């Protein structure tokens, strides 16, 4: 049990020795760098969401803009239907009694040459 | 807010108007002079009534309707009836030459003479509405008023009010109690021109309601009143999540989600149950179930139409009464189960289900029985299409010998109309059969 | 609302249209002095539909070329009834000239009718239409009553015209160019009117000989039953119900084509003035009999036919069931004699108060193709005469030219002719 | 202290909703006017959490209550906690959305969505660190569904860095509403992929099923099937309500549990099932039971990416620890090898009323693509035919839109099954 | 040569207070700061001053600085019953924490918060005369031990590049752990620091929870139960400066850590024994340390050679016993690098080591602590790096990272690092 105990520091409530059995840059700048590189690409993100997000706002513009547009073309062709056929059942209504009057008249004017017919026969 | 219009047109929709306003008046409180005697928020407050009912100064309760009638007969037993008082006069609008049972004149020669008037009462009750639903607009198929005019109201509204919501509640022409051999005529072009006009359309016919009352009553011929009286249960089942303050309700928006599975078929028919005499009115109540099946049956079907000669497209059950949704689920639950009730394969819910707890009530004195417990069924089932068959072939029956068409011609309409409302109809028989066609 | 003007003209017009005033009027309990003196209430409540209020006064017009005829229907009970300002005459007949009454003297003082018409007309809160009655024989009532209801039309185009028309029969009258009036009227009725009720007097004359057993009838019967049908035709029109009492909704309904409006009209039962009347006829007996062609107010037989359309009112306290029953029963137990290309062609009404005397009693209007064997004897007789030109003279010295005469047969002839396409007509 | 902002839109959103401050409220003591009445400091040391210090000694629940029509809301006003909530939090309209998901999303939706935001600004200036957002609402409606997204989709525009977590009611033909579910449900599940960093998926299904079949009841009451959803809402929040070993947050939670940002739909799951206290090992072995899942899959048919367990009341956490690795130890195929101690428990000594010992599961499994499967068949059935398709063309919606939704839904089934096999 | 104190995170934090509170036990300073056996008031240069500074009123303060971005943690200094001993400057609370991110903790709210407790440091050691350096607690699995950590250290070398940095680190345990990304986290934030410190002993949680679990014979051990162990080992490891062998930092880097890389030494201690007689041999407790039941990390030191090892020891030792107690264990055949000395560095400090009155350790007359750097501490990175490949080849969670701004490559730059320290370690072993 040969060991070379080399006997070192030594005081009041403390020693020290070591029993031998055998023998045998700092850039500031750069840390900073890379702390807003990563703020940047954090921004970079949050930008692409943001801009995501405004075309799904302008989508949301878009539905309701085609719901006023049907909801606007329909008033507008159902007045114009109903205009269209209001107004061409009165020229057909119209030229119905229109007709029957002017046969009418027709008969009242051959209804004058019958009298007209007589008296030059009561010339005899 | 969420208020809704009630537009009743012809004899038939005015004396159902009749009919369902006193029943409104009977379930809400309301006396015949117009004073509720349980709203203590006088001229004013928006309570759950309010969407059919607006309040005055004086408190007098007075209807969200408007009675329109080229004739003022039945308009004028409605200005002299015990509920006069209920209306502004300026509320009943009455001509003073009815449409001769001719749509032509409805529509066109006689109608347009009060048409603006009509819409412009129209205006103003819809000037006293911060959140205006939508109109119920009441009338038949077969009159000349019911067919001719309410089409021509229904494209105006169109214009004034856009798409905003019309419900319609139609009675269907039905021969053994039918008035007009033109009745063919006019319910075909009606349909064909309300069609993009209407988002959906309730449907009942006088055949089936009368067949129902015959059976289930005792009686051996039922006056209009009394089909009248059975309608008005059937309107107010509808109106009741909306007059009442619910748990689960069934607006104006949520019927046409749920029943018009396509624009053009939009047409659900009405069943009602129970339907019980007064006489032996108090033997033990029915069921929730026994009402919930006795609404699938062909028997007690509005329309006499056979189910199970078709698919169910959307069923829309709404219960009043002692019911809660625990007993409507588990009856729903076994009517899924039954194999002779059958659904479309592209709508796998098949339900909507509102219910009310406030009990149905009855016009004390007439022959219905009161009950703790009823349902109306909405069924848009494609079976309803041999009901547009069985008019449409009277519709040929007379078309291929130009019968009765003369008197349409004479007041303005060309015989291009009634090809283009035929080949119309001819569509809706072929989407009704194509709809029905498995994936 | 809905006043009608009653017009009447030449003998027959007036002696049936003054019958027609008698049996309404006690209907609505309205003495000849013109006061009411009713049981019922419901005797009002549509007594304007035919009568104004001044005392009711009935809004009829009286016209006849000879003026005699006006100083008889004042003379008979509920003479002074009639307003005076109504009564328009001229100096004498026509003389059963077609051409007098349509052309030369009756267009004289058809200007002086069309002035009451207006006036009456004026005072209307909304005017349903016109009816007349006249024959059709003559040539006051024919001539000029056609010439009166085309000058009518002209001011009121929009407005009902229907008529009681009576066709002329060798059996009650050996006149002989009444064929000539019939066939001229004929062809003016068949395009301005909107229904004609025709009133055979051939038939009327077979009713109380065959049937009521009568053995020289006078006028006075024959004006009996068509008082009897022109009340039972009009009684929904004069009492309230359900129903609306209209003329342009029975003639939309009745009417599938504009030339077939003439119409036949029957009765039961069918009784002599003082019979005994021992029992009253059921449902059943009235609704078999009706469709008889013993009832028949137009001599037709309506089994050589078939049916277009069929309206019927039932007078009495019945059953509305039983109604119903009776009246399904007759049309499937007789459903070839209905087109088939019409669905529910026949429709039935019911009212409470029966006529006077008769507590039971039913009104039938069919629309039948059978009327063409009326029409097809008009025109036999007609073109007999007008083979040989037979009496021309009489009308072409008024001023007509015969190819008139041509025209109206010839339409008449068209007429019969629709009436068998659709007798024959097949569902497809 | 981390305050966080509750939302309940549409009719069960707002119903559920109401039940659970119901019963959070009575965990900590609170009574209808707002006053504290419990019995210990535990109730009170993370209360600002989910309550304001009122202007008197009372608390008040940071929540929002949205509706587009004015019922549901007005009941919940007269249950008995209706007092409690702000009055100027309700926030409704009156059109209502006709259980229409582009009513709720588009046009409807977007006349109130400035509103409520404004109260959700308003509380957040109230917090002193807001942590994020917790939603309930259903996806089967209008309003839940179709504006729920759309608030969330806003809200996430104005506070991006906060968490957003969804309660979302997943619907079903046994307990259904309207006949368009398939659709509204297809559309916004599509939004709940990409706007809320998890989401706890309550089937109705699911609720009905257990509710039925193990609690034997002839047919469910709703208070019955939201009762399940309450105390499985209860139990997935008590870490952030109670105090403990460690300081619960959202984005912690969020952060261990989702593996990618798209598989953020979580496997609610509870136990005893309530209609004598059970024992430790008897609870982890029900929690981890398919029959304990508030979402209609099968655990056995997915494999579990990361799965958090909360115990709840007085036992011995060894007991816990060795029971949660036995199943762990004994099932050893149905957790992923790539994502080690992928199984983290907590435990809190109080437990919820009327239960003495009870267990909470929250799993994030890939058997939930049979979830998104289910709605999936059932949106084809409707879409392939366009039935009822009109409603949403009608307010400006296009086809593609529904097309866009499938396809994505259907992807999210895909990657889920992509994990299932990863080794 | 004063020296300065940080605690990190929960776990730096928590641990620091079971340290201090030691410190002022073994030098029997009571809570309210007084020290009945200090009489050089408000000055002087003894041992125990150079981890407490004085004040006028004789109050000892602890050199240390406190600091978590979540408050729980510090309010229980800031309130507990130690809470006289500090100011309330060198406590420093954000109110969000890093949510178990490297990347939050590092890159997000670090940049946020680095300059205060730099300045906080500033102000402490512009209170040392000399200042030999820092000893740093933290976690290596939490966020802010992880991520604000490594951010301090290469900012404390540009700042104090004159001062030494030594390293209390915690590694994460299965069994005793609270998130699945501590693999990332620690791989991450030793990659970083790795240049930046000059020693770091690290702490394996379940070892000393299998070290309670045995020697105590507890339940399940509480996190305080942990961390009065972690107290009596790094007391002994301070306890050099304490009373002035390893009486300067720079010793440490010297004595144990032969290269700069491989300054992980593995730390072993003896004897624990419960509260629940009389003393055990010289030999005894020196044998302990070389069985692996006491180590504090898990692993084999017989698959390991030493390059060098230190042996403390406390209480009633001379230097006869170990002598005798270190000739006899050469009867295991323990081999060391052939280019370092078979040997140990031996240190004795007469006084009893201390223990928390009431703790469930017993008081005892003699305990060593052996601190070797070991080639075997290599397994302990193997099982780490492993771990990480796993969810690191699926990419699983680091989208939590990227989303703080991280590049992904970071992941494996610091994962080849850590295949370079380990293929190192072999390359002396
Ligand atoms: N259920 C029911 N049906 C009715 C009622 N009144 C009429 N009808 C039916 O309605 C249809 C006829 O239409 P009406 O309403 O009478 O006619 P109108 O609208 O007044 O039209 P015109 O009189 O031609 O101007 C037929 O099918 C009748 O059976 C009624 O009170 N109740
Ligand atoms: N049923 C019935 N037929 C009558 C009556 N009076 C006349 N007729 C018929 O009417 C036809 C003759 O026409 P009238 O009405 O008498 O002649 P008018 O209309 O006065 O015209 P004119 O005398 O030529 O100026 C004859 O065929 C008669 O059969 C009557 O009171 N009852
Ligand atoms: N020995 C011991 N280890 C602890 C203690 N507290 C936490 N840990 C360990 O620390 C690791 C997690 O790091 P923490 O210190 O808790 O978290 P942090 O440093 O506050 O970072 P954040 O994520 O921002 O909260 C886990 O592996 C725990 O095992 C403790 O008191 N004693
Ligand atoms: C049922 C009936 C019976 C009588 C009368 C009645 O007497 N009206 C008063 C009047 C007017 C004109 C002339 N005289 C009398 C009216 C009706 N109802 S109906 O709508 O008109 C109608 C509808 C359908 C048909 C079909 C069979 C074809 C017929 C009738
Ligand atoms: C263990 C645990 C269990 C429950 C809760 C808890 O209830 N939090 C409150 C809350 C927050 C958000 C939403 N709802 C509720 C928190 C934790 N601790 S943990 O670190 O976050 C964590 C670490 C690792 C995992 C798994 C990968 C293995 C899960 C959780
Ligand atoms: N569990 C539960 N589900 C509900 C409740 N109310 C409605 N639902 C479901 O929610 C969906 C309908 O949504 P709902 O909230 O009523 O529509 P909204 O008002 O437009 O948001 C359907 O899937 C219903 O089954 C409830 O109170 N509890
Ligand atoms: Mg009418
Ligand atoms: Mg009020
Ligand atoms: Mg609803
Ligand atoms: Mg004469
Ligand atoms: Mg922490
Ligand atoms: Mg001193």
């Amino acid at each position: 049990a040969d060991m070379e105990v080399i006997e070192l520091n030594k005081c009041t409530s403390g020693q020290s020795f070591e029993v031998i059995l055998k023998p045998p840059d700092p850039s500031l700048e750069e840390i900073q760098k890379k702390l807003e590189a990563a703020e940047e690409r954090r921004k970079y993100q949050e930008a692409e969401l943001l801009k995501h997000l405004a075309e799904k706002r302008e989508h949301e513009r878009e539905v309701i803009q085609k719901a006023i547009e049907e909801n606007n073309n329909f008033i507008k062709m159902a007045k114009e239907k109903l205009a269209q056929k209001m107004e061409s059942n009165k020229e057909n209504r119209e030229a119905h009694l229109a007709a029957m009057l002017e046969r009418l008249q027709e008969k009242d004017k051959h209804a004058e040459e019958v009298r007209k017919n007589k008296e030059l026969k009561e010339e005899a | 807010m969420r208020e809704c219009i009630s537009i009743h047109v012809g004899q038939a929709g005015v004396q159902i108007g009749n009919a369902c306003w006193e029943l409104y008046c009977l379930e809400h409180g309301i006396q015949p002079d117009g004073q509720m005697p349980s709203d203590k928020t006088i001229g004013g407050g928006d309570d759950s009534f309010n969407t059919f009912f607006s309040e005055t100064g004086a408190g007098k309760h007075v209807p969200r309707a408007v009675f329109v009638d080229l004739e003022p007969t039945v308009i004028d037993e409605v200005r002299t009836g015990t509920y006069r008082q209920l209306f502004h006069p300026e509320q009943l609008i009455t001509g003073k030459e009815d449409a001769a049972n001719n749509y032509a004149r409805g529509h066109y020669t006689i109608g347009k003479e009060i048409i603006d008037l009509v819409l412009d009462r129209i205006r103003k009750l819809a000037d006293q509405c911060t959140g205006l639903q939508g109109f119920l607009v009441f009338h038949s198929f077969g009159g000349g008023t019911g067919s001719g005019f309410t089409s021509l109201l229904m494209e105006r509204l169109s214009v004034d009010y856009g798409k905003k919501s019309k419900l319609e509640f139609s009675i269907y022409p039905a021969p053994q109690v039918s008035t007009a051999v033109v009745e063919p005529y006019n319910s075909i072009l009606t349909t064909h021109t309300t069609l993009e006009h209407s988002d959906c359309a309730f449907m009942v016919d006088n055949e089936a309601i009368y067949d129902i009352c015959r059976r289930n009553l005792d009686i051996e011929r039922p006056t209009y009143t009394n089909l009248n009286r059975l309608i008005s249960q059937i309107v107010s089942s509808i109106t009741a999540s909306l007059r009442f303050d619910g748990a689960l309700n069934v607006d104006l928006t949520e019927f046409q989600t749920n029943l018009v599975p396509y624009p053009r078929i939009h047409f659900p028919l009405a069943t009602y149950a129970p339907v019980i005499s007064a006489e032996k009115a108090y033997h033990e109540q029915l069921s929730v179930a026994e009402i919930t099946n006795a609404c699938f049956e062909p028997a007690n079907q509005m329309v006499k139409c056979d189910p199970r000669h078709g698919k169910y497209m959307a069923c829309c059950l709404l219960y009043r009464g002692d019911v809660v949704p625990k007993d409507v689920n588990a009856a729903i639950a076994t009517i899924k189960t039954k194999r002779s009730i059958q659904f479309v394969d592209w709508c796998p819910t098949g339900f909507k289900v509102g219910i009310n707890y406030q009990p149905p009530t009855v016009v004390p004195g007439g022959d219905l029985a009161k009950v703790q417990r009823a349902v109306c069924m909405l069924s848009n089932t494609t079976a309803i299409a041999e009901a547009w068959a069985r008019l449409d072939h009277k519709f040929d029956l007379m078309y291929a010998k130009r019968a009765f068409v003369h008197w349409y011609v004479g007041e303005g309409m060309e015989e291009g109309e009634f090809s283009e409302a035929r080949e119309d109809m001819a569509a809706l028989e072929k989407d009704y059969e194509e709809v029905g066609v498995d994936s | 609302m809905r006043e009608i003007v009653h017009i009447q003209a030449g003998q027959c017009g007036n002696q049936i249209g003054a019958k027609f005033w008698e049996v309404i009027s006690d209907e609505h309990g309205i003495d000849p002095t013109g006061s009411y003196h009713g049981d019922s209430d419901l005797q009002l409540e549509r007594i304007n539909v035919y009568y104004n209020e001044a005392k009711y006064v009935p809004r009829a017009i009286l016209v006849d070329l000879e003026p005699g005829t006006m100083d008889s229907v004042r003379s008979g009970p509920f003479g002074q009834i009639f307003r005076p300002d109504n009564f328009v005459f001229g100096q004498s007949g026509a003389g059963n000239n077609w051409a007098k009454g349509h052309y030369t003297e009756g267009a004289e003082l058809v200007d002086s009718v069309l002035d009451v018409v207006r006036k009456e007309s004026e005072s209307c809160d909304c005017l349903q239409g016109f009816q007349l009655t006249h024959s059709l024989g003559g040539g006051t009532g024919s001539g000029m009553g056609t010439l009166l209801i085309s000058k009518i039309r002209e001011e009121y185009p929009d407005r009902i015209m229907n008529t009681f028309s009576v066709m002329p029969s060798p059996k009650v009258s050996d006149t002989v160019v009444e064929p000539y009036n019939a066939t001229l009227s004929v062809h003016q009725l068949v395009e301005n009117t909107d229904e004609t009720y025709c009133i055979d007097n051939e038939a009327l004359y077979d009713i109380c000989f065959r049937t009521l057993k009568l053995t020289t009838p006078t006028y006075g019967d024959l004006n009996h039953l068509v008082s009897a049908t022109m009340s039972g035709v009009t009684t929904c029109l004069r009492f309230p119900g359900q129903l609306n009492a209209d003329l342009r909704k029975l003639a939309v309904n009745m009417v599938p084509f504009p030339r077939l409006h003439f119409f036949m009209p029957g009765f039961a039962p069918l009784t002599s003035r003082g019979s005994q009347q021992y029992r009253a006829l059921t449902v059943p007996e009235l609704t078999q009999q009706m469709f008889d062609s013993k009832n028949m107010m137009a001599a037709c037989d309506p089994r050589h036919g078939r049916y277009l359309t069929v309206a019927a009112i039932f007078r009495g306290r019945m059953s509305m069931k039983e109604v119903d029953e009776q009246m399904l029963n007759v049309q499937n137990k007789n459903s070839s004699y209905f087109v088939e290309w019409i669905p529910n062609n026949v429709k039935t009404a019911v009212c409470d108060i029966p006529p006077r005397g008769l507590k039971m009693s039913a009104t039938f209007i069919g629309n039948s193709t059978a009327i063409q064997e009326l029409f097809k004897r008009i025109s036999e007789q007609f073109t007999a005469m007008f083979r040989r030109k037979a009496f021309l003279h009489w009308y072409t010295g008024e001023g007509m030219d015969e190819m008139e005469f041509t025209e109206a047969e010839s339409n008449m002839n068209d007429l019969v002719s629709e009436y068998q396409q659709y007798q024959d007509a097949t569902a497809d």
